[PDB]
């Protein structure tokens, strides 16, 4: 109703940034309005918008983990591996909060680089273990990565894993065994 | 828009031989360049400039792309345009002139285009360009201190040649940057580094005025014997003296391994160049 009476100034209104930074993609893909985020790109909003924090709709809708809103995203020629201030990626605010099914089909479907480093030269699978999430580490390493590629502080993944003292989590990458990182 | 209708918005080579997508890239306004995106083809690698160039020390920049010029006045909404574009080229990026960007981000400051760009590509650090150089030697040579803490932050090779052989350190003390030949003596290069006609970094350092850094080297180790015998470096040795009441030629006098030996062996030095 309010996309009917401006003929392209709609863009106009949809290139502006809040305070924070944000456009109404930001805010509909930070929430998971799934039909309005359907909406915004069927009027061709930037999807190349960026906050404050340096982060896209993929990182927020990364961030709450909804599916067909990345897909809807991605169908609009979004681009994975971008990243923020602190250089994370999707993958990265995937694997932080929990969302399997997100870290299937940013990997599996759409391609996305599993080894990618923060400003902290941090691959998702112990930033992952950062939050300790157990499920996630063992679809990183169903699909498999380098495991005791070192942090910024030289950190090999069960140090960060015991830095937040995530029990489950050592002996996911203990019991497991695949680098003999005791 | 109206210039849109009739131009074909990719013209200049009077004065100036580039685009006016590398003219916005250059200043700023972003999603100008996003429109000049969806009409210019957006990678041109323009053209020589003539008569008078921008730039600066870029007297003359041979076929630059409007990634390099974002990457240089600092433009970091348009460095993150234009690394998501279609023709992005962050890894080759050829200069005749040899740069990459993020060379062009080292002649300034500019550390956020380093932090795109480190974080974007990372198969950069360790890119040499025609003349051999890394970004360690061009912000070192130009004495950006902090971006020479990213550049080893990220992670180079500090002990790392040109093609005649310069470490960076040599470059940094040859423009005589003295912290940024503190940090990488305090935490890197050896001072004991020739070049391909035989030198050290007393020799740049001597060579070109710049007494405190030819203090802080030559409290470092270095070969005086192969040093005295450089006539050239004893001269030089002698001018850095004559204007800096003859300290320095005292300090390598004092630091030497046998201090009498080269007082007396490097006056003989003097008095046959007389």
């Amino acid at each position: 109703m309010i996309s009917h009476m401006n003929p392209t100034d709609i863009q106009k209104a949809m290139n502006r940034q809040s305070s924070v930074g944000w456009t109404p993609l930001l805010i509909a893909c930070h929430r998971g309005h799934m039909e309005l985020v359907n909406n915004l790109l069927a009027n061709h909003a930037r999807v190349d918008v960026f906050d404050t924090e340096g982060r896209s709709a993929l990182h927020l809708a990364a961030e709450r983990g909804y599916l067909h809103v990345c897909d809807a995203l991605l169908t609009n020629k979004a681009f994975i591996n971008s990243k923020s201030r602190v250089g994370r990626t999707a993958l990265h605010l995937a694997a932080m909060n929990g969302f399997t099914h997100l870290v299937k089909f940013l990997i599996k479907d759409h391609n996305a680089v599993i080894d990618i480093l923060t400003l902290r030269k941090q691959t998702p699978l112990h930033l992952a273990a950062a939050s300790g999430q157990m499920e996630v580490c063992q679809l990183l390493l169903e699909l498999g990565a380098n495991i005791d590629a070192t942090d910024d502080l030289g950190q090999k993944p069960i140090h960060v894993a015991a830095q937040n003292n995530y029990s489950e989590v050592a002996k996911l990458f203990l019991q497991q065994h695949p680098s003999l990182v005791n | 828009d109206v210039l849109k209708s009739t131009n074909s918005l990719r013209i200049n080579s009077k004065k100036l031989g580039l685009t006016p997508l590398h003219v916005a890239a250059y200043y700023g306004q972003a999603d100008t360049v996003r429109e000049l995106l969806t009409s210019v083809p957006a990678t041109v690698k323009s053209e020589t400039p003539t008569g008078q160039s921008l730039f600066g020390d870029l007297g003359t920049e041979s076929g630059m792309t409007p990634l390099h010029l974002a990457a240089f006045s600092g433009n970091e909404n348009v460095v993150r345009l234009l690394l998501n574009s279609a023709g992005v080229q962050v890894d080759a990026a050829t200069i005749e002139n040899g740069y990459n960007p993020l060379h062009l981000a080292c002649f300034g400051g500019h550390m956020s285009v380093v932090g795109l760009l480190l974080s974007r590509s990372a198969e950069l650090l360790q890119s040499q360009d025609r003349n051999g150089r890394t970004g360690l030697h061009i912000a070192a040579m130009h004495g950006h201190i902090q971006m020479v803490e990213i550049l080893l932050g990220q992670g180079a090779e500090i002990n790392a040649t040109d093609r005649n052989g310069w470490t960076p350190l040599h470059c940094a003390a040859k423009a005589g940057h003295l912290e940024v030949v503190k940090l990488l003596c305090e935490a890197g290069a050896s001072p004991k580094s020739e070049t391909n006609y035989g030198c050290a970094a007393i020799w740049f350092a001597a060579s070109e005025g710049h007494n405190e850094v030819l203090r802080y080297l030559m409290n470092k180790e270095h070969d005086t014997y192969g040093l005295m015998e450089d006539k050239r470096f004893v001269y030089n040795l002698m001018v850095v003296s004559k204007n800096h009441n003859n300290k320095p030629i005292q300090e390598f006098v004092l630091v030497s391994p046998a201090p009498v030996d080269t007082a007396a062996k490097l006056s003989n030095i003097y008095i046959v160049l007389s």
